[PDB]
RNA sequence: CCCAUGAACGAGGAAUUCCCAGUAAGUGCGGGUCAUAAGCUUGCGUUGAUUAAGUCCCUGCCCUUUGUACACACCGCCCGU
């Protein structure tokens, strides 16, 4: 079922947080990260448009998240933290640090914390006009 | 009448500056123009730094930081109070804010 | 959630739209003293005992 | 020859540490025989927190705009079946007396966030008194409609006033709408 | 409906001899079913690992991309796919009152496989310089990647992948560099910043075998 | 004033007015008007007080800087077949 070899060890996966300022994800992935454990995010925890960027909804998922990575086995996680990136923003959104918080207060360890926001070296043009978005 | 010697943007001696985007609204301001934040921002907030660092696996792991380069509009810039409007006379200071 | 005895260093000042929270800055006397922040409510008078019954509510300014 | 009221004394009660009277504090004038001191308590905060919490208790019954204040009211109430009690129980009340209240309180209450937005409230604490007594004066009103258009009437419920007054254990009913709440509000850390 | 991690099993991850740590984690796959079999499913699966959990006495900024190429006893042996530093360690070293160089070289080891080495350099401010900018001119920019690009193809082209990974661990390339560009202008902090594979040499088992120890 | 003849008989469209301790509110009494004419007002005691020792969100005010094509001063000025 799962890893219990080494019962003092950790068993290491990654947490591919991506918090855009929509909603966020909590993303705990394999060490090589095709093989994914669980992904909860933020809008499946809230039925509200607006509270699914909010770091009560980043919270609980993961809470989920990590729940369900210790009854899979996995004991400790790296972070891969994100932005949305590209031509947009490069800031993590509102549920980036009470997911990470989540994670580290439910009982689980944490690894190498990494920011990984896709920075293009020079983009295409952004969404807005020459003049921005107006409101 | 001209408010700013410089007309409120760094181009002295070059005809044309690449433009780019507000992060904000997207504008496309001149590089020389737009105001430039550059945020040195701990990856972990200073709240949650204790409760991370217990559960570190690493004894001794001294957090990453981020780094993020902001370009502002004026419009922007001064709704966010990131600059403010100053009188004619303090208008003139160059010192950035000691902070 | 362990029960702590700090004491109250300074008032900052209220918070919301109307103002409904009051912040206060209380320090450990047992714990290997140190500065922590966090708000509170009611009478809470100049440099009281305030009990953290758990070491990690901070309290978010501005 | 300095023992409390005529049944109670000064010179037993002890807890060999001076950090825990935060509840009962009989050391000094402060100490009341019966409660009828008079006194303004809305005259400056920080003084109805200066109030003993039995006169708190007695007095905040002073609700509706007809029994409002009476001090006359609260005497006769802790007076009367009172000094009933102390002749017919013999026994130490004590355990009940302290152990369902004083500290069935709960231990956080919340505040509003940022400028709009009523759906959540951030999680806040103050130092024991003022959340402990904002139970009990949601226990005021609880036990006002425990008796408000109900059974068990004003000036009979010496019992459970003891215990709304005395000293630290867990079993009320307006304290774990204050806990319920108290976890509702606390899921915000 | 049916639980798909009760069909999954778990596998140990190998890193090459030229780390002192060899097992780097654990990994999942769908046991072998049918017409997926779970070795073909871990055989292209990459793990970027930091140093620092590769060796003990080394940096964290460095890491390494080990790239699995065969399974056998339920271990996945990898070899060195690619390096790349940190994106803090990077953005931390670019700062604005002074000039960055950057090189690349397409270079082939002695043993097929073909390496595209980035290295990248900052112009260093002198203990007593009172001028608040350190910029190099076009032609010693020019020359110190000059000798950025033959410092790397003189390392990389005569020695096979181990020992230019066993260079890359310490970044011997990088400091070499700093040490010839002292006298172009001095360097500040010059790295292999990164390392990807172009192309491979077709698969050997035995070449494998004795890249494991 | 009395026969007790029984009236949604126990916290209130949109909009809101006043109020922080002897506030509010209940309650009566006295002056003015007057023929002891008060449901009004001006005072006076009596019972007696839940909530708050804060904020600039709404309505405004003030001690600054800034913008203005306004000065009858934003209820301004002003553009368009």
């Amino acid at each position: 079922l799962g890893p219990q070899v080494a019962e003092g060890e950790n068993v290491f996966g990654v947490c591919h947080i991506f918090a855009s300022f929509n909603d966020t994800f909590v993303h705990v992935t394999d060490l090589s990260g095709k093989e994914t454990i669980c992904r909860v995010t933020g809008g499946m925890k809230v039925k509200a448009d607006r509270d699914e960027s909010s770091p009560y909804a980043a919270m609980l998922a993961a809470q989920d998240v990590a729940q369900r990575c210790k009854e899979l086995g996995i004991t400790a996680l790296h972070i891969k933290l994100r932005a949305t990136g590209g031509n947009r923003t490069k800031t993590p959104g509102p549920g980036a640090q009470s997911a990470l918080r989540a994670l580290a207060r439910s009982g689980m360890k944490i690894g190498r914390i990494e920011d990984v926001t896709p920075i293009p070296s020079d983009s295409t043009r952004r969404k807005g006009g020459r003049r921005g978005r107006r409101l | 009448t001209k408010k700013r010697r410089n007309n409120g943007r760094a181009k002295k001696g070059r005809g044309h500056v690449q433009p780019i985007r507000c992060t904000n609204c997207a504008r496309c301001v001149p590089k020389d123009k737009a105001i430039k934040k550059f945020v040195i921002r701990n990856i972990v907030e200073a709240a949650a730094v204790r409760d991370i660092s217990e559960a570190s696996v690493f004894d001794a792991y001294v957090l990453p930081k981020l780094y993020v380069k902001l370009h502002y509009c004026v419009s922007c810039v001064i709704h966010s109070k990131v600059v403010r409007n100053r009188s004619r006379e303090a208008r003139k200071d160059r010192t950035p804010p000691p902070r | 959630q362990p029960i702590k005895l700090a004491r109250v260093t300074k008032v900052l000042g209220r918070t919301g739209s109307q103002g409904q929270c009051t912040q206060v800055r209380v320090e450990f006397m047992d714990d290997t003293s140190r500065s922590i922040i966090r708000n509170v409510k009611g009478p809470v008078r100049e440099g009281d005992v305030l009990t953290l019954l758990e070491s990690e509510r901070e309290a978010r300014r501005l | 020859d300095i023992k409390l009221f005529g049944k109670w004394s000064t010179d037993d009660v002890q807890i060999n540490d001076i950090s825990l009277q935060d509840y009962i504090a009989v050391k000094e004038k402060y100490a009341k025989y019966l409660p009828h001191s008079a006194g303004r308590y809305a005259a400056k905060r920080f003084r109805k927190a200066q109030c003993p919490i039995v006169e708190r208790l007695t007095n905040s019954m002073m609700m509706h705009g007809r029994n409002n204040g009476k001090k006359l009211m609260t005497v006769r109430i802790v007076k009367h079946a009172f000094e009933i009690i102390h002749l017919l129980t013999g026994e130490n009340p004590l355990q009940v007396l302290v152990n369902a209240i004083i500290n069935s309180g709960p231990r956080e209450d919340s505040t509003r966030i940022g400028r709009a937005g009523t759906v959540r409230r951030q999680a806040v604490d103050v130092s024991p008194l003022r959340r402990v007594n904002q139970a009990i004066w949601l226990l005021c009103t609880g036990a006002r409609e425990a008796a408000f258009r109900n059974i068990k009437t004003i000036a009979e419920c010496l019992a459970d006033e003891l215990i709304n007054a005395a000293k630290g254990s867990s079993n009320s009913y307006a304290i774990k709408k204050k806990d319920e709440l108290e976890r509702v509000a606390k899921s915000n850390r | 409906v049916v639980d798909p991690f009760s069909k999954k099993d778990w596998y140990d991850v190998k890193a090459p001899a030229m780390f002192n740590i060899r097992n780097i984690g654990k990994t999942l796959v769908t046991r072998t079913q049918g017409t997926k079999i779970a070795s073909d499913g871990l055989k292209g699966r990459v793990f970027e690992v930091s140093l620092a959990d590769l060796q003990n006495d080394e940096v964290a900024f460095r890491k390494f991309k080990l790239i699995t190429e065969d399974v056998q006893g339920k271990n996945c042996l990898t070899n060195f796919h690619g390096m790349d530093l940190t994106r803090d360690k990077m953005c931390s070293m670019v700062k604005k009152w002074q000039t960055m160089i950057e090189a690349h070289v397409d270079v082939k080891t002695t043993d097929g496989y073909l390496l595209r080495l980035f290295c990248v350099g900052f112009t260093k401010k002198r203990n007593n310089q009172i001028r608040k900018t350190s910029y190099a001119q076009h032609q010693q920019v020019r020359q110190i990647r000059k000798k950025m690009m033959e410092i790397m193809t003189r390392e990389v082209q005569t020695n096979d992948l181990k020992e230019v990974v066993n260079k890359l661990i310490p970044d011997s390339i990088g400091k070499d560099i700093e040490k010839a560009c002292q006298s172009i202008y001095p360097l500040h902090d010059v790295f292999v910043r990164k390392v990807k594979m172009l192309k491979k040499p077709k698969f050997e088992l035995g070449k494998l075998m004795e890249l494991h120890g």
